[PDB]
RNA sequence: UUAUUGGAGGUAGAGCACUGUUUGGACGAGGGGCCGUUACCGAAUUCAGACAAACUCCGAAUGCCAAUUAAUU
RNA sequence: CUGGGGCGGUCGCCUCCUAAAAGGUAACGGAGGCGCUCAAAGGUUCCCUCAGAAUGGUUGGAAAUCAUUCAUAGAGUGUAAAGGCAUAAGGGAGCUUGACUGCGAGACCUACAAGUCGAGCAGGGUCGAAAGACGGACUUAGUGAUCCGGUGGUUCCGCAUG
RNA sequence: CUGGUGACUAUAGCAAGGAGGUCACACCUGUUCCCAUGCCGAACACAGAAGUUAAGCUCCUUAGCGUCGAUGGUAGUCGAACUUACGUUCCGCUAGAGUAGAACGUUGCCAGG
RNA sequence: CGCGGGGUGGAGCAGCCUGGUAGCUCGUCGGGCUCAUAACCCGAAGGUCGUCGGUUCAAAUCCGGCCCCCGCAACCA
RNA sequence: GCGGGGUGGAGCAGCCUGGUAGCUCGUCGGGCUCAUAACCCGAAGGUCGUCGGUUCAAAUCCGGCCCCCGCAACCA
RNA sequence: AAAAAUGG
């Protein structure tokens, strides 16, 4: 727990501070990590499905849940109940040493790294990190990787505004 | 020539004409309008006659609009045939006009400009008209 | 005579009417199991001693008075009351 | 259900109910717990 | 039959809140010919004005069902 | 049947409008459905709330999956329409078979034959901690008399008697 | 006054601004235990009391939205008289819209203060 | 309703009688052939035998259930 | 009045039974010929008559507008 | 002893 100590120490003094808090209820923290992948071509081969459920659950440490098609649509030859995608949420400890690690260890393994972009604020302190391919996580060895998918991590924050939440992860050592 | 771009029954009971205008009583778009006094359906066609008469004689000069709209369809039988086998088919579009109801309005010109094409405009319709202004 | 041919209509068809609606007044007495209201889903409501049908059909469940009374703002019911 | 089924008790073999199945979604025999009058008790029974 | 009281119900009228129909403005989320700015603005929004047997936010007069109900019959 | 007959169309059942605010109400008037489906899409207990839009996000685009916000019903309700249903009748899960047996005060509808609703009682059950709910399905179509024959059951009869 | 739990067609709602905390209600701290997540102690469940009124919640102000809403007049209409006129007249009933205005709830029971 | 028969590579037929082995004629691919073209000759791939069961060391083959097609015959709610 | 049909340039399938546009000829390119034809190899070409509807999805199912074909149009 | 047209 040494980013949740981080944040109790260091993160909350620094952003009462700069945000004028009359009281610590209203620093924000990180809610909630939910790490989606899409894989709509689950349509055409279950096994797709299937790599991307084993490799998500290696790298978030959790067995994901499958996410079925809600609606559907001709185009994509989608039918609705069909399974095209997984999601993994992750809170508490578990959420905070799964950052930490994104942080550290994961980004830096980005190909040509040149960090991670700063307007990806949905506008009320949340964030979306869209991680381009899965060989970034220390846990996965690219000979088990039949294919490279990437994924969406939505770090779901407390904060209102976009400006916290970017103190918030700053602080934390996201790069910008 | 003015009908619905489409409407959900095209074989309707035709409409009541007893009784006042509902509403669409005062010029409220231009100056002058062409207020009925009696009772008739209008048609498209009553319609289209009217307004090229009126917008004619003002030369482009005003603006005009046309208030009442050919909403309601109805039917006609084939030539010679008996009675009865079903509902004929759509004839033609009018809209149902009572007393008080604005025809036409226009702006844009001199009071007797208006009078002269309202004028013209009357005569092609199957109602009596008279000449109104804005009120207030 | 000239005659000419006739088409012929698609439409001609309708189901037998139900007789809906109340069978009973506001203020008579009625005995148990008498039907107070016919309807197709809950126009009213079952209220005091007053049961649903599988067809929702209003019915007293005691002997007594019926009362149709507001229920909430926009909906209705039908109840059945034990005379003194 | 596109087909008629009766419902014979398995322990005493009255055919007890009538009902209906899908021959396609319910190709075997169906079987279920219902009451036997004769026995009074609930038995199973299952299509003939 | 009338008087009084209670009740069911959606017509006439009216209205536009829904489903459709429809006339003038204003403005344009956004992209194209255009350099930023003189089509389409098809969207959406918005102001005002209209239409309806199978529209209704409303809603009569009557008629109807009743009442330990009174008067006349 | 038929705005003469033939020809064409139609014939039973359900929903709406015509229908004149109870109910009913015709025409070869205006519109559509039905001759099924479901072993759960039934019962019960617990839990849950939509469609759509905006803004972020990779393969991913106007729409796939993820997140926040707004969004009162514009969604869903097997299947037409109407009436209902967001205290759900809509959605998920667990357990189940009441999609019971004998019935039935009373009531609707109604020329008859039929058709519809029904508290409650008894037997034996399912779910539920319990109150309690359950005699199919949000409701209203999904059906066809008698005669005759087939099949199963039967403390019924059995042409002198068995 | 606070809370719990009822009744009443939102006159009760929404929105905006403001105030409140040892009692209490929350957020809140945790996952050993009963229980739980189609993944997640988020939720449900349980154990607990370091911190906070930030949010919920409660209270106060208002009339922007929503709700309620006359009187008067008008439409419609039962009956009668006259009439065929897309009618007239008389009587009774009497909208909808709109206007003035009402309104930021009113109350029962119980336990605390 | 009874009795027979049929279902086999992309098409049309054997092999079922009497248990093993999937044959024949067309069709496609490659080669020889020729000035090409056809014809002809040689190499290959092509159905696991309508479907589900059952008896056997062994099933297209034997025995049942089921799905279609054909011939004749039967049918007085 | 009732039926049937409308799909690359032509003729004809595909519809019945929604998710898949086929054949012959024609056209274009390369080849063979002294050249043309024939022939061989390769390619392009239809928003399925046109508007609406149901559907996640329409040549296909449903309803109009148009065009063509066939049959019918009888008794005085 | 298969078939192989035409050329101002
Ligand atoms: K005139
Ligand atoms: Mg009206
Ligand atoms: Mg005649
Ligand atoms: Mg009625
Ligand atoms: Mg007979
Ligand atoms: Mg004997
Ligand atoms: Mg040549
Ligand atoms: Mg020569």
């Amino acid at each position: 727990n040494r980013l949740k100590e981080k944040f109790n120490t260091e993160v909350t003094e620094n952003l009462m501070k700069k945000f004028n808090y009359s009281s610590v209820m209203e620093v924000p923290k990180i809610d909630k990590i939910v790490v989606n992948m899409g894989v709509g071509d689950a349509v055409q081969n279950s096994k797709v499905l299937d790599n991307a459920v084993e490799e998500l659950e290696l790298i978030t440490g959790q067995k994901p849940l499958v996410t079925k098609a809600k609606k559907s649509i001709a185009t994509f030859r989608l039918r609705e109940g069909m399974p095209i995608g997984a999601k993994v949420t992750l809170r508490g400890e578990r959420m905070y040493e799964f950052l930490d690690k994104l942080i550290s260890v994961s980004l830096p393994r980005v190909r040509d790294f040149q960090g991670v972009s700063k307007k990806a604020f949905d506008g009320r302190g949340n964030y979306t990190l869209g991680v381009k391919e899965q060989l970034i996580f220390p846990e996965i060895d690219y000979d088990k990787v039949s294919k490279v998918r990437g994924m969406d991590i939505v770090i779901v924050t407390t904060a209102n505004t976009d400006e916290e939440a970017r103190e918030l992860l700053a602080n934390f050592g996201m790069p910008f | 020539m003015l009908l619905p771009k489409r409407v959900k029954y095209r074989r309707q009971h035709r409409p009541k004409t007893t009784g006042r205008s509902k509403g669409g009583n005062y010029v409220t778009f231009g100056e002058f309008g062409l207020q009925a006094t009696t009772t008739s359906w209008i048609t498209s066609r009553q319609i289209e006659s009217a307004r090229i008469a009126m917008t004619r004689y003002m030369k482009r000069g005003g603006k005009v609009w046309i208030k009442i709209f050919p909403h309601t369809p109805y039917t006609k039988k084939p030539l010679e045939v008996r009675m009865g086998a079903g509902k004929g088919a759509v004839e033609g579009w009018i809209a149902v006009v009572k007393p008080g109801r604005i025809l036409f309005e226009v702006a844009g010109v001199s009071e007797e400009v208006a009078r002269e094409a309202l004028r013209l405009a009357s005569h092609k319709l199957p109602v009596k008209t008279k000449f109104v202004k804005r009120e207030e | 005579a000239s005659k000419k041919g006739v088409s012929s209509t698609k439409n001609g068809r309708d189901s037998e009417s139900k007789r809906l609606g109340a069978k009973r007044a506001d203020g008579q007495f009625v005995t148990g199991g008498s039907i107070l209201y016919r309807q197709r889903g809950t126009k009213i409501y079952p209220g005091e001693n007053v049961g649903r049908g599988g067809d929702d059909t209003l019915f007293a469940k005691i002997d007594g008075v019926v009362k149709f009374e507001r229920k909430g703002r926009d909906k209705k019911q039908v109840s059945v009351y034990a005379v003194a | 259900m596109r087909v008629n089924v009766t419902l014979a008790c398995t322990e005493c073999g009255d055919r007890n109910y009538i009902t209906t199945k899908n021959k396609r979604n319910n190709p075997e025999r169906i079987e279920m717990k219902k009451y036997c009058p004769r026995l009074n008790k609930y038995t199973l029974h299952r299509e003939t």
